[PDB]
RNA sequence: AAAA
RNA sequence: AAAA
């Protein structure tokens, strides 16, 4: 059984021989991350790994937990039940294991690079990991699997004007030219909020500047989408003052994901989640 | 010639190395650094650990022992490799990666050893083990680090650029005094780099990096070695390529402008606007933004443009006023805002306001006046 | 032709110390027998005694630069006279009165080392051959404080200049303009403001009112530090 | 404009 | 705008 061992010194560089190759020999060792009935996670996990094996049929969850020490668990943001709509679950679910999962993980394979294969279940919380993760994480968010944001600087192009828009459709309605705060519906998921986000401004909030971004083809990438988003935003903050704004958006997880990790942290940005509750403030992530 | 070790004498293939036992004729030292040597001895020493002195003498302590493929296995002694040591010893310009970050350490070790990759891409002999071993810059000393997020008072940034920046580049200048110093420099606070640029001059060679995060590798965006096209401002505004500038004079009377910078993504410009209009009362404005590619500037390409245009415009707009008072509100790539720091410096009168995220109405503060970093 | 390194610095001794070596290993690729324990051996020069040297930053009073000027300019560049002077200052507009009273270098940064690039009756003399210019500032200065209208204005390649030949036409060209300007118009008070590298600054005053632009200073930002006929 |  |  001592012959792997001494065959790993005899490929290293710095079930089949390829795969202890290139698990001794490749740098972007990936790692697929689910968020979330655990049979579901399982399920859900099995299939990551055949998605991250059709680009790397090397690895494996049990080769990941033999050389890196981690497991399906310490990728999977796990937690029974449904999630109730307090904001103090949902804040306390990042504190716990998703405000440090990436840090930890990435001092695990510390001289390797880490190209993150990321998967989630919830819309709205999808801004608060991705701002998590942050716009500096190579990163394919993934969507049978299919990978639908390749990250691995455009994500953040905010060149695109209101002229030449290919995708969506951004309409800045302002009504209190004085009032520093903005209604950010973004319109990309199912069904259509408008309705219930305008009343929730104009009832819950006394806002009447609100910004409406408005199924979608899958086999394309998705980063201009997400450019003309930041591009209508940013074109948004150019004559006028924003001191809060609210995301009232439904879009496919990966969007969202993505979304959060171009806009981040630095904009004053609370999210509520509709099921129309400020579980996370953008600003307060760090 | 002297070395020493945990010391070896070194004398202009036969390296004979005398001892108390056993004299010994390691020939394969002398091929490894082209010289015939006599090393002498003062104290026998168990262990054929004196042989990495003796090669370094022949190409501070050392510690190793060679081998005659030229790897060394077992202060320095975590080098491994003969050409490490050889432009560790012989080269002109030290590589010096400073990283400045705000947060916990495991981020802070994972951002060095991004930098460290980084400069090995450029210079493969380098490594952070050798270089504190080489010359006692740990990795602490290179990254402007404080835990967490920096409070969002003026007095908090000033003491930290007071008790870290103001000197940093300094003592690290005098700790590698003989050779020239290539700055390597990334940063994380976007504001926190125009001070730190302005610290930092224009009389400093510099590699400025910017990460692509596709990669997660850093490119060497401002190229200022091998520096006066750092400070061109002979550039018309006819003859512009890639940035955008405006400048709007709706007080003449008044010496006092709003410069605003956008060559990031998210747009500062109607936050600094409302600020200047509404808190410090000024109604002329520089306002530079791009040109076509708003948000996304190429990290392949040089850099060097985009400031030398905006300098040009700066300078452009002092032309026919005087302005007793500029302020700079900007968001801008890391490596932009270090660069600009670095040309516009100390000389104007500049009040360089931050916006920090999780703050209270108004999230600008003037953190520091450009001019009044010297003090 | 006996190397003699001058340098004005105004800060921390560690700077100038750092300055001064930069400075040392431009004369030795020219002369390679010169160090600094080379001068402070044969001459007794030592490092203090070739820096024009001063605490901290320079205070914006007048009765100060006239201190500098008087008690160590006008007497360094004359005391410590063969000989060829390599100069290279920090103030650009103090030197205006070093040279008032050979090589002048200037650095080039992107290698870190120099190079010999020097081998009504009132006026404002403008100068702006630096990248920060002083034509709004001066003229701003000129008509609200020294009531001044008429203006002699020298400015190509703006912001660089190739330091990497020679500089000699720039300053002729500005003393043949300066001169020029003296035979058409008699000018009994010429009041001089620029923006320039210290090495042409040390060249022109080599080659009559002088302002200076403090960074640290309340407006105005210029005065009148000394007179070039004084 | 305080190594332009 | 806290590795743009």
């Amino acid at each position: 059984s001592w012959q792997l061992a001494v065959l790993a010194t005899l490929l290293v560089k710095d079930k089949k021989i390829e795969q202890l190759d290139a698990w001794l020999n490749t740098e972007t060792i990936p790692l697929p991350v689910i968020q979330y009935e655990e049979n579901e996670l399982k399920r859900w996990q099995k299939a990551m790994e055949q998605k991250v094996q059709e680009k790397f049929s090397w690895f494996s969850y049990e080769l990941l937990e033999d050389f890196y020490g981690i497991t399906n668990s310490d990728l999977a943001i796990f937690g029974n039940g449904i999630l109730p709509f307090e904001a103090n679950a949902w804040q306390k679910l990042l504190q716990e294991q998703v405000k440090d999962k990436f840090k930890l993980l990435e001092d695990k394979v510390m001289p390797k690079k880490v190209l993150w294969f990321y998967a989630g279940q919830i819309s709205t919380l999808q801004l608060g990991i991705g701002a998590l993760f942050g716009f500096k994480r190579a990163v394919s968010i993934l969507q049978t699997y299919h990978e639908v944001f390749i990250l691995y600087r455009q994500l953040k192009n905010v060149s695109v004007k209101k002229e030449d828009y290919q995708y969506i459709q951004s309409e800045l309605l302002i009504n209190e030219p004085h009032k520093n705060e903005l209604g950010f519906i973004i319109y990309l998921g199912s069904h259509n909020p408008i309705g219930e986000a305008k009343a929730y401004c104009q009832k819950q909030l006394q806002i009447n500047n609100f910004l409406i971004i408005q199924v979608m083809e899958t086999s394309q990438n998705w980063l201009p989408y997400l450019q003309e988003i930041n591009s209508a935003l940013n074109t948004a903050r150019q004559e006028y003052h924003w001191e809060r704004i609210h995301l009232f958006q439904t879009a496919p997880t990966a969007l969202c994901m993505a979304l959060g990790i171009a806009v981040g942290h630095f904009l004053p940005v609370d999210v509520y989640h509709y099921q129309y509750r400020c579980v996370f403030s953008l600003d307060k992530m760090l | 010639k002297i070395g020493l070790f945990p010391k070896v004498f070194v004398y202009k293939p036969i390296a004979l190395a005398i001892l108390g036992d056993k004299i010994e004729n390691f020939s394969y030292l002398a091929q490894l650094g082209k010289q015939n040597c006599l090393i002498g001895f003062n104290k026998n020493i168990q262990g054929n650990s004196w042989q990495l002195a003796v090669l370094a003498t022949l190409l501070i302590a050392y510690s190793g022992i060679v081998l005659p493929s030229g790897e060394i296995i077992t202060l320095v002694h975590r080098i491994k490799k003969i050409e490490q040591l050889d432009a560790w010893l012989n080269t002109e310009t030290i590589p010096l990666p400073v990283i400045q970050y705000q947060g916990e350490e495991n981020e802070l070790k994972r951002w060095q050893k991004a930098m460290e990759q980084k400069v090995q891409e450029k210079f493969s002999w380098f490594s952070y083990e050798l270089l504190e071993d080489f010359y006692g810059i740990t990795n602490s000393d290179l990254a402007i680090f404080g835990n967490g997020i920096l409070p969002f008072e003026a007095n908090a940034w000033q003491k930290l650029l007071q008790e870290q920046v103001k000197d940093k580049f300094k003592l690290l200048e005098d700790k590698v005094m003989p050779k020239k110093v290539l700055w390597f420099y990334a940063g994380q606070i976007s504001t926190l780099q125009l001070g730190i640029g302005a610290l930092f001059g224009f009389k400093r060679a510099v590699s400025i990096l910017q990460m692509e995060f596709s990669n997660t590798t850093y490119h060497e965006v401002f190229i200022l070695y091998g520096a006066r096209q750092l400070k061109n401002v002979s550039v018309k505004k006819e003859d512009y390529q890639y940035i955008q500038s405006e400048l709007l004079i709706n007080e003449p009377h008044k010496n006092e402008l709003g410069f605003i910078i956008y060559l990031g993504s998210h747009n500062p410009i109607g936050e600094a606007k409302a600020y200047c209009q509404k808190q410090l009362q000024i109604n002329n404005f520089l306002i530079i933004q791009a040109r076509e590619n708003q948000g996304v500037m190429e990290t392949s390409q040089n850099w060097l443009p985009y400031l030398q245009e905006i300098n040009s415009a700066l300078n452009t707009a002092r032309q026919e006023y005087h302005w007793e008072r500029i302020h700079l509100f900007q968001t801008a790539p890391t490596a932009l805002c270090m660069a600009l720091g670095i040309a516009v410096g100390h000389f104007l009168p500049v009040d360089v306001y931050h916006y920090q995220f999780n703050a209270e109405e108004p999230k600008y503060r003037c953190v520091f006046s450009l001019d009044k970093m010297l003090n």
